[PDB]
């Protein structure tokens, strides 16, 4: 069973998202203090590594926030935006179009 | 016991004081209460033997003029035999009141189980926020308030508990959690 969560907006096949959820939760526990730079850096450098996630028009972007708003020319295949309920961090993942 | 006053041979008996501590982590009067009641029985035994063997008018020298049977009858009379029951019963009543104090304080004994580093480890693993740390410190502070709230100091019958010894124990356990927090917080301070 996945760790609990809320999907505000997802567009990739679920399995890609599942991997994202598991790694993100364990990481957020692993780095429970500091700045969200480090969360973005580590998440990208993991996500950039796997032989999965092969297709990319531009390349990876990860944004974290607790209050913002955005407009994005994302690649039509991959985009995700969701929240981690213990901490309530709004986390946004995509590929540049 | 505090109302009457004592003589020399009975210096250890009046308004008897007993040490209270945590025998095997269990709040208990260090000298056994049964032992102290036996000390009361020893006091009464010394008195009862000194009173059984008297040299009254009838007895004269070593009961030569007349036997000392009336006193053994007295020892076997109501005021001694049947009153041992009242004594022992009131004593058990004191132990029961103590046990009530104990039951109410079993919640306070939670510290013994929480003192293990594993519990603090588990909670540390969660990488809690500073507010969360503050909340545990507040919880510890609240416990301390209870530690000072050791108002019940009623003498259990004719006995006195060393509540202070209990207080110190609770206090020291408390400080352990604070130091366990302090190590991690201090290394954070040191780095930055």
């Amino acid at each position: 069973p996945l760790p609990p969560h809320i999907i505000r907006f997802n567009d990739m096949a679920q399995h890609l998202l599942k991997k994202v959820i598991r790694q993100a939760d364990v990481l957020i526990k692993e780095n429970p203090q500091g700045l969200e730079k480090d969360i973005a850096l580590n998440l990208v450098k993991f996500v950039k590594s796997q032989p999965e996630f092969k297709i990319g028009d531009g390349e990876w972007q990860c944004i974290i926030g607790k209050n913002f708003g955005c407009s994005l020319t994302f690649d039509a295949n991959v985009l995700a935006f969701f929240d981690l309920l213990p901490s309530r961090k709004s986390i946004l993942l995509f590929k540049s179009g | 016991k505090k109302i009457p006053g004592a003589n020399t041979l009975q210096n250890l008996k009046p308004f008897f004081q007993v040490e209270v501590q945590l025998n095997g982590d269990k709040v208990t009067l260090n000298p056994s209460l049964q032992e102290i009641q036996k000390s009361i029985n020893r006091a009464a035994t010394a008195v009862l033997r000194c009173s059984k063997h008297l040299y009254n008018w009838d007895q004269q020298n070593k009961d030569s003029t007349d036997k000392a049977t009336f006193y053994d009858m007295i020892a076997c009379d109501k005021e001694i035999v049947k009153v041992i029951l009242l004594l022992t019963g009131s004593i058990q009543g004191t132990k029961n009141k103590v046990n009530e104090f104990l039951s109410g304080f079993t919640k306070f004994e939670w510290l013994c189980k929480e003192s293990i580093q594993e519990s603090i480890k588990k909670f540390s693993k969660n990488g809690p926020t500073l507010q969360n740390y503050e909340d545990q410190l507040k919880k510890f502070s609240q416990i301390e308030e209870e530690i000072e709230k050791i108002v019940p100091t009623y003498k259990i019958g004719a006995m006195e508990l060393m509540t202070h010894n209990i207080c110190t124990s609770l206090s020291t356990w408390a400080k352990e959690w604070k130091l366990q927090y302090s190590q991690d917080l201090h290394k954070r301070a040191r780095q930055l």
